[PDB]
Protein backbone atom coordinates (compact mmCIF):
# COMPACT_ATOMS: atom_id res chain seq x y z
CA UNK A 1 0.00 0.00 0.00
CA UNK A 2 2.75 2.41 -1.03
CA UNK A 3 0.70 5.60 -1.32
CA UNK A 4 3.73 7.10 -3.05
CA UNK A 5 2.38 10.63 -2.59
CA UNK A 6 3.90 10.57 0.89
CA UNK A 7 7.31 10.51 -0.79
CA UNK A 8 6.61 13.66 -2.79
CA UNK A 9 6.77 15.31 0.63
CA UNK A 10 10.38 14.26 1.23
CA UNK A 11 11.05 15.48 -2.31
CA UNK A 12 9.42 18.90 -2.15
CA UNK A 13 12.31 21.37 -2.13
CA UNK A 14 14.57 19.29 0.11
CA UNK A 15 15.91 22.66 1.24
CA UNK A 16 16.76 24.03 -2.20
CA UNK A 17 16.54 27.64 -1.04
CA UNK B 1 14.57 -13.36 -15.58
CA UNK B 2 12.14 -11.22 -13.60
CA UNK B 3 10.31 -10.34 -16.80
CA UNK B 4 6.91 -9.93 -15.16
CA UNK B 5 8.46 -6.79 -13.69
CA UNK B 6 10.18 -5.57 -16.85
CA UNK B 7 6.84 -4.85 -18.50
CA UNK B 8 5.70 -3.12 -15.32
CA UNK B 9 8.89 -1.08 -15.18
CA UNK B 10 8.29 -0.33 -18.85
CA UNK B 11 4.76 0.86 -18.14
CA UNK B 12 5.99 3.60 -15.84
CA UNK B 13 6.48 6.87 -17.71
CA UNK B 14 9.06 9.62 -17.25
CA UNK B 15 6.36 11.18 -15.09
CA UNK B 16 5.80 8.61 -12.35
CA UNK B 17 9.54 8.03 -12.68
CA UNK B 18 10.61 11.60 -11.94
CA UNK B 19 8.45 11.87 -8.83
CA UNK B 20 10.02 8.53 -7.92
CA UNK B 21 13.62 9.24 -8.91
CA UNK B 22 13.28 12.23 -6.60
CA UNK B 23 12.59 9.99 -3.62
CA UNK B 24 15.59 8.04 -4.85
CA UNK B 25 17.65 11.12 -4.04
CA UNK B 26 16.52 10.88 -0.42
CA UNK B 27 16.87 7.17 0.33
CA UNK B 28 20.43 7.20 -0.99
CA UNK B 29 20.98 10.90 -0.33
CA UNK B 30 24.02 9.85 1.71
CA UNK B 31 24.95 6.53 0.11
CA UNK B 32 28.00 5.86 -2.05
CA UNK B 33 25.98 4.64 -5.04
CA UNK B 34 22.25 3.99 -4.66
CA UNK B 35 22.00 1.34 -1.95
CA UNK B 36 19.47 2.01 0.80
CA UNK B 37 19.78 0.84 4.39
CA UNK B 38 17.76 0.83 7.61
CA UNK B 39 19.56 4.03 8.53
CA UNK B 40 18.69 5.84 5.31
CA UNK B 41 15.15 4.47 5.28
CA UNK B 42 14.14 6.07 8.57
CA UNK B 43 15.50 9.23 6.96
CA UNK B 44 12.88 9.26 4.21
CA UNK B 45 10.05 7.85 6.32
CA UNK B 46 10.59 10.68 8.81
CA UNK B 47 10.05 13.05 5.89
CA UNK B 48 6.99 11.05 4.85
CA UNK B 49 5.18 11.54 8.16
CA UNK B 50 6.47 8.25 9.55
CA UNK B 51 9.02 7.72 12.31
CA UNK B 52 9.85 3.99 12.55
CA UNK B 53 12.74 2.26 14.32
CA UNK B 54 15.87 0.40 13.12
CA UNK B 55 14.39 -2.93 14.19
CA UNK B 56 11.23 -2.65 12.10
CA UNK B 57 13.02 -0.85 9.28
CA UNK B 58 15.40 -3.73 8.59
CA UNK B 59 12.30 -5.70 7.63
CA UNK B 60 12.07 -3.27 4.72
CA UNK B 61 15.52 -4.11 3.38
CA UNK B 62 15.30 -7.81 4.24
CA UNK B 63 12.62 -8.36 1.60
CA UNK B 64 14.54 -6.50 -1.09
CA UNK B 65 17.68 -8.06 0.39
CA UNK B 66 17.35 -11.14 -1.81
CA UNK B 67 21.09 -11.05 -2.50
CA UNK B 68 21.89 -10.51 1.18
CA UNK B 69 23.57 -7.23 0.30
CA UNK B 70 22.30 -5.56 3.47
CA UNK B 71 21.04 -2.54 1.53
CA UNK B 72 18.66 -1.70 -1.31
CA UNK B 73 20.24 -0.83 -4.65
CA UNK B 74 18.35 1.05 -7.38
CA UNK B 75 16.87 -2.21 -8.69
CA UNK B 76 15.22 -4.16 -5.87
CA UNK B 77 13.92 -0.78 -4.71
CA UNK B 78 11.68 0.08 -7.66
CA UNK B 79 10.63 -3.58 -7.77
CA UNK B 80 9.52 -3.66 -4.14
CA UNK B 81 7.23 -0.82 -5.20
CA UNK B 82 5.73 -2.74 -8.12
CA UNK B 83 5.55 -5.89 -6.01
CA UNK B 84 3.00 -4.44 -3.60
CA UNK B 85 1.25 -1.84 -5.75
CA UNK B 86 0.60 -4.49 -8.39
CA UNK B 87 0.38 -7.24 -5.78
CA UNK B 88 -0.09 -6.12 -2.17
CA UNK B 89 -1.03 -8.31 0.79
C1 LIG C 1 3.62 -0.23 2.35
C2 LIG C 1 3.99 0.41 3.69
C3 LIG C 1 3.20 -0.26 4.81
C4 LIG C 1 5.49 0.24 3.94
O1 LIG C 1 6.17 -0.01 2.69
C5 LIG C 1 7.38 0.75 2.49
C6 LIG C 1 8.46 -0.15 1.87
C7 LIG C 1 8.83 0.35 0.43
N1 LIG C 1 9.92 1.37 0.46
C8 LIG C 1 9.78 2.57 -0.41
C9 LIG C 1 8.83 3.69 0.09
C10 LIG C 1 9.06 4.29 1.34
C11 LIG C 1 8.20 5.30 1.79
C12 LIG C 1 7.12 5.71 0.99
C13 LIG C 1 6.90 5.11 -0.25
C14 LIG C 1 7.76 4.10 -0.71
C15 LIG C 1 11.30 0.86 0.65
C16 LIG C 1 12.13 0.67 -0.46
C17 LIG C 1 13.43 0.18 -0.28
C18 LIG C 1 13.90 -0.12 1.00
C19 LIG C 1 13.07 0.07 2.11
C20 LIG C 1 11.77 0.56 1.94
N2 LIG C 1 8.00 -1.56 1.83
C21 LIG C 1 7.65 -2.23 3.11
C22 LIG C 1 6.43 -3.12 2.79
C23 LIG C 1 6.47 -3.27 1.26
C24 LIG C 1 7.02 -1.94 0.78
CA1 LIG D 1 19.77 -6.21 -1.54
Amino acid sequence: RISADAMMQALLGARAK
Amino acid sequence: MDDIYKAAVEQLTEEQKNEFKAAFDIFVLGAEDGCISTKELGKVMRMLGQNPTPEELQEMIDEVDEDGSGTVDFDEFLVMMVRCMKDDS
